């Protein structure tokens, strides 16, 4: 929800337009998901900030 | 010169500092802001309450 509403600017992209679907952006999504999970319970608040 | 015996066996016991334990990986629930429905002006029915 957060990523799509923000136009994927929260995820970002290196030198590329954000929101594209390819193996590189999927790889970034996977690593970003791991970071969110490791944050624990304050993860939702950190994502909101 | 290289601290070996006459047969070539080493004379000093080495060490390697055993790798530091397994790792814990956790997942968490993530929540986001959610809105509600709105209300419109109502029609006037022909029947009583």
């Amino acid at each position: 929800s957060v990523l799509v509403i923000s136009g994927f600017a929260v995820l970002g992209a290196k030198n590329q337009p954000a929101g594209q679907h390819n193996i590189d952006t999927l790889f970034s999504l996977y690593r970003f998901h791991q970071w969110i999970n490791g944050l624990g319970n304050p993860g939702s608040d950190t994502l909101d900030m | 010169r290289h601290n070996l015996s006459i047969d070539g066996q080493p004379l000093s016991l080495a060490i390697y500092a055993e790798p530091t334990d397994p790792k814990a990986l956790l997942t968490s629930m993530v929540q986001a802001s959610q809105g509600g429905s709105a209300v419109l002006p109502g029609t006037l029915s022909l029947y009583r309450f």
